[PDB]
C-alpha cells in the first residue's frame, strides 16, 4: 500500500495484498511478565548489596529487555548464597538497620536462600534513566541544547538514591540472582542486536551428536 | 492529501491567545497518550492549581539544516527550557510543576530541496549511541520531508517517576531533531533550511509556593 | 480549490455563439448588482428593442507586464471602446443605448513568475490620484497572482445618471488594471505576461434609429 | 483564517478566533442620510450663486464624503445672509429668470433666510463624476486606452449643465451653506485622510485647562 | 484527478503473486472487448486446461526515448516474445495456446519534460506505412503525455482467425510505442526517458501435450 | 470542453455547446453489410482463378474498407464471364478436381454466368492480414523487437492457403467480379485518402452541361 511516509501512523499490510493468506499467531512468550519473569545472576559485593535491578549486565535477556523501557514496577524474588544469615532492610533504611535481626533475616539453610519480597520505593513507578538529580543543594541543572556531544555533561550521574529494592547483608554472599515478579513496562527505548562483521551473524547452534 | 503545485492538509492550533496554522499539515501525533493521567494526587495534598495562562507557544530557533550534515546529526533540546514569560516565571513561584508539551517543529525550504528530517520527543534521554538512533522511531515522532510537508507536531503528556516535578533538578522531555537523509537543493531548492520549534505547555498545574526574596 | 502541479477551478463562460474556458478560475466578480435595473422606462417611450447578437466576446490587448513596472502602473481601457463588430455598428444606427459587462482578464506567465496584479471595473473614471489607489479595491475587482490563476472575471451592469446613454459623448465604465506588487521571473517564469481582455457587452437595449447616409 | 485572496470575496474574521469576544457595535454614527444632513458653508458669489453640491470644499465632512460617492440624490436647505430679496428658480431656468418675484422670492428678514428646497435636475440621479460631455455640437469623444496620463486631456471639463439645484440671486449674497436632506449615495470612491509626514500624524488636541 | 504537485489517480494491478502500484494513472483501455469469448470449443475436444500459474507480470526494456526521436519513430513488440519462466515453457510443452494480455507500459521522466507518446495495441501487425501511423487510434491504446502522467495500461482480449493459437508460427499481438511529439527537456526535464514495459498474459490455455526430449 | 487527452476514452461534444443544435443523421450508407455487398471486378488469371477477396485491387471501395477490417466474414456471388463451362471446387479441393464436372459447373449460357456461393473456410472468420506462417516445415517465427524497419522481414508472406472460398476454372475467364453477402467486419484498420500536393484535393466533379 502506498501511505504517507511522513505521519508515523503505524502501516501493517498483509500477504494477502497478492494471494496470500495470513496465519495465526501465539504470542505468550514475548509477554512482558513472562519473559521478565526468571533469574539472572548478578556479580555480588562480599558483604553489603543494594537490591538495584540496573546490577544486572546490559547483555543478558532481563538486563537487554528491562533497559528497553524507560518506568517499571515489579515485585522482586531473589536467590542468595551466603555465609551466616541474610537480613534484608526496605527502602529508606539506613544502612547500619542491616546488622539488626528483628529486620527479615534468614538463617542459613543450604544450599541458598530464596525470598519474595515487596516493592517498597516512594515513587509510583522507578525509571531504568533518569535525566536529572536528587542532591539538592546543587546549583539548577542547566536546560541543554545542541548536538550529541552536549549529552557527556550527565556521565557521571548515578540514579537516584531511592531507586531500590532494599539492600540485603550476610558476612559473605557468594551469589545473587533477581527474578521481577508481576512485572510492567512503559515507554519503549532501544533493543540492539549483535552489529556483524559479516553479512549474516553466524555461531555454532547446538545439532546432533556426530 | 489536496491540489496543485501547493495544498490543503491545513491546520489551525490554538493555545491560549497565541495560533499557528500550516497549509502542509500530516497530522499530529499523540505521545503515549490521549489525556494526561491524574493531576490531584496524594503527593500535592489537594493544594496544587492550574494556570492557564501559561498554556500558549513560544518559540526558539533549533538549527540550521545545511547540506554537510549527514545521517545522525541531532539537534536536542531539553524541556523545560528557558522561557522568560509567564511559564518561566512559574517555576521560581511553585516548588512543584507538571505540564505536557504541544510541539511543532518547522522546516521550511520548498519542494525542490530533498532529504529528510525525523522530529521525536524522548523522556528521560541521558544518552544515545550511534545505533540507537535506528530505533528513535519507538519514541512519539514524525517526519519533514520538504517533497510533502514543512511541519511536524507531536502532543505528549506529562510523564515520570513522580506525580509532579521540580524541574530545576528534572528534566523530563527532550526534543530530537535528527538528520535521517542529508538536505539536497539540486538547481532550485532552498540553500538551507532554518529549523525553528513553537512549543506549548499544556495542562500546567503548580503547588508549593516560595516566598519572595523581599 | 483542485490538484498536483496545474487545477481544477474550471469555469466555462458563454456569451452567445462565443465560449472562453479557464483552467485557474477564482470565481467572478459581480459588481454593484446581480441583475440590471429597469430597461424600459419613461425616457424610450416603449421603443426600445434588445439585440441579442451583440452579446458575444470581442479581444483587445491591453499591455505587457514587464519587471520594470512599479506599484500604480496602470493601463486604463474606456468602455465602449473601438468595436468593428455587430456592437460597434448599434452605435451608429441608434441615438441611445445601455448594456452591462462580462469582462474577463488573462495574464499567463507560469507559476514560477511572482507579483500582482489588481484588475478593477471603475464608473465615471475621470482622474485618479497616486494616493488612491490603494483604495481602488472600493471598486468590482479581482487580483490576477501567477501562484494562483491567470484570469479574472468581473460583470458588471448598467449605471448611469441616466438609464440609456449616449456612447459617442460618455464612457460609463473604464477597465483598469493596476500592478501591485512588481513581476518576478526567477529563473523559470516568463520573461514577461501580455495582458489580454476577452469583453462581452451584455443586455444590450438600443432606442432612436438614425438616418443613413443614403 | 486562510482564504484565497484574489477571489474578493469580502472576509471578516473575530477575536473569537484566540478567544475574545466580538462586542455590539451601535453604527448611527456612519449613517449616510444623519451625517449628510448638516449644513457646510461655501463662498458665494456676489450675486448670482447656482446651487451645485460641488461647490462644498473636498475636504470638509460633507466635500469628503460626498465625493465617496459616484452618484447620489437628495433634497436641500440653503441658509443664505443677503442684502435685498432672495430669487430661486429650479434646474433648467432662463438665468433671465432671477429677476422676476413670481419665482420664489423671500423677502429680507433679519438674520438670514432658511429655505427647503426639491431636487428638481431632469435625471434619476446626479453625478460628483462624469465621463463624458453635454454639449452636442461637438465631434464624439474617444476612447481612451492607455496609462493614467490619457486621464489628463479630460482636465477642462465642467459637470453638465443640467447638474445643480437651480440658482438662487440677491443684491449681495454674503454667506451661502448648503444642507443635503433625505440623502442616498451609490458607489463608493476613496477618502482620503491627511498623509503624515511622520510616523504619526499628531495635533493638539482639547483638553482640560491649565 | 487528484493534488498539489504530484497526484492521486491511483491504481494497483495485481496478477498472480505480482502487483504493480502508479500514483499517475489515467486508468486503463480495454481494446475490442471486456471478456473473452469462449475458451472451450470444437477444436481441443474437450482437452484443454487453464493455467493460473503463468498468469503474472513479466518485464522488458523497450527503447530510450531521447530529442532526437522525430514523429512516427516506434518500436515494435510482437507478443508473445521469450519468455524464460513459466508462460515460457508452456509453449514448449503444448501445442496449441490460447491468452489475452494485460499490459503497462511506463516512461518515467519528470513533468518538466514535454512530449508526447502514444502505446498501442495492435492485431496482426505485418506492415504499417507512414501515413497510417495518423491513424494508430484506431487501435485500443492510450498515451503518455509527462505534464499528466508516466504510465499507460490497455487490457486486450485474445483475438484471431482460430480459437486457440500455435505460437511458434503465429504472434496475435504487436505493442507499438509511437513517438507523435519529440521529447523537450527544457532546464529541468529527466535527460531522457526509458520506456519498460510490464506484461501479464491472462486467461492461458493450452491444449495438446508435446512428448519430451528424453 | 476539457477532458483527459492521454485517456482514450471517446470525447463526442456538440454544437449545443454555443448554442447551435444537433440534427438526425440516417446512417444506411455506412452499414457495412449494406457497402460492402455491390461487385467489383479483378483482372482475371487465363484459366484457374482461385476465389480470393485479397486480390480486389486495394484503391476500390470494396478493397479499400475490406482492408480496413482486420478479421471478416461473409459468403460471396460471383459473376464470370467465361469460355466453355465454368467448374467451382470449395476450399480445401485438390487442384485437379476443378477438372471434374460433378462438382459445381456451369454450362455456358450467354452473357455470363452468376452464382451464390457459400463461405467454405476452415476457420470461424478469415483475415486481410496475418502476422505468421502456415507451413509447418520450417524453423520458428521471431519474436522480433525494434522500429519499423524489423517488418520488412514478412514482405515475402503469402496469406495462409486456407484463405480462400475455392476456387473456379474454365477454357476462358475473361471478366470475374465478386460481391460480399452478409458481410460482417472486426477490428478497424487505417483507410487513406488520398494525398494532396495543394491545399486541397481538386477534381472535375460532374456538372451541368455547358
Amino acid at each position: 500500500t502506498t501511505s504517507a511516509g511522513e505521519s508515523a501512523d503505524p502501516v501493517t499490510t498483509t500477504v494477502e495484498n497478492y494471494g496470500g493468506e495470513t496465519q495465526i499467531q501465539r504470542r505468550q512468550h514475548t509477554d512482558v511478565s513472562f519473559i521478565m519473569d526468571r533469574f539472572v545472576k548478578v556479580t555480588p559485593q562480599n558483604q553489603i548489596n543494594i537490591l538495584d535491578l540496573m546490577q544486572v549486565p546490559s547483555h543478558t535477556l532481563v538486563g537487554g529487555l528491562l533497559r528497553a523501557s524507560t518506568y517499571y514496577f515489579s515485585d522482586l524474588e531473589i536467590a542468595v548464597k551466603h555465609e551466616g544469615d541474610l537480613t534484608w532492610v526496605p527502602n529508606g533504611a539506613p544502612e547500619k538497620a542491616l546488622d539488626n535481626t528483628t529486620n527479615p533475616t534468614a538463617y542459613h539453610k543450604a544450599p541458598l536462600t530464596r525470598l519474595a519480597l515487596p516493592y517498597t520505593a516512594p515513587h509510583r513507578v522507578l525509571a531504568t534513566v533518569y535525566n536529572g538529580e536528587c542532591r539538592y543543594s546543587r546549583n539548577a541543572v542547566p536546560n541543554l541544547r545542541g548536538d550529541l556531544q552536549v549529552l557527556a555533561q550527565k556521565v557521571a550521574r548515578t540514579l537516584p538514591t531511592s531507586f531500590n529494592y532494599g539492600a540485603i547483608k550476610a558476612t559473605r554472599v557468594t551469589e545473587l540472582l533477581y527474578r521481577m515478579k508481576r512485572a510492567e513496562t512503559y515507554c519503549p527505548r532501544p533493543l540492539l542486536a549483535i552489529h556483524p562483521t559479516e553479512a549474516r551473524h553466524k555461531q555454532k547452534i547446538v545439532a546432533p551428536v556426530k | 492529501e489536496e491540489t496543485t503545485l501547493l495544498e490543503d492538509r491545513i491546520l489551525t492550533t490554538r493555545n491560549g491567545h497565541t495560533t499557528s496554522t500550516t497549509q502542509s499539515s500530516v497530522g499530529v501525533t499523540y505521545g503515549y497518550a490521549t489525556a494526561e493521567d491524574f493531576v490531584s494526587g496524594p503527593n500535592t495534598s489537594g493544594l496544587e492549581t492550574r494556570v492557564v495562562q501559561a498554556e500558549r507557544f513560544f518559540k526558539t530557533h533549533l538549527f540550521d539544516w545545511v547540506t554537510s550534515d549527514s545521517f545522525g546529526r541531532c539537534h536536542l533540546l531539553e524541556l523545560p527550557t528557558d522561557h522568560k514569560g509567564v511559564y518561566g516565571s512559574l517555576t521560581d513561584s511553585y516548588a512543584y510543576m507538571r505540564n505536557g508539551w504541544d510541539v511543532e517543529v518547522t522546516a521550511v525550504g520548498n519542494q525542490f530541496n530533498g532529504g529528510c528530517l525525523l522530529v521525536a520527543m524522548v523522556p528521560e534521554l541521558c544518552s544515545i549511541q550511534k545505533r540507537e538512533l535506528y530505533q528513535l522511531t519507538l519514541f512519539p515522532h514524525q517526519f519533514i520531508n520538504p517533497r510533502t510537508n514543512m511541519t511536524a507536531h507531536i502532543t505528549v503528556p506529562f510523564v515520570g517517576v513522580n506525580r509532579y516535578d521540580q524541574y530545576k533538578v528534572h528534566k523530563p522531555w527532550t526534543l530530537v531533531v535528527m538528520v535521517v537523509a542529508p538536505l539536497t537543493v539540486n538547481t532550485e531548492g532552498a540553500p538551507q533550511i532554518k529549523v525553528y520549534a513553537n512549543i506549548a505547555p499544556t495542562n500546567v498545574h503548580v503547588a508549593g509556593e516560595f516566598p519572595s526574596k523581599e
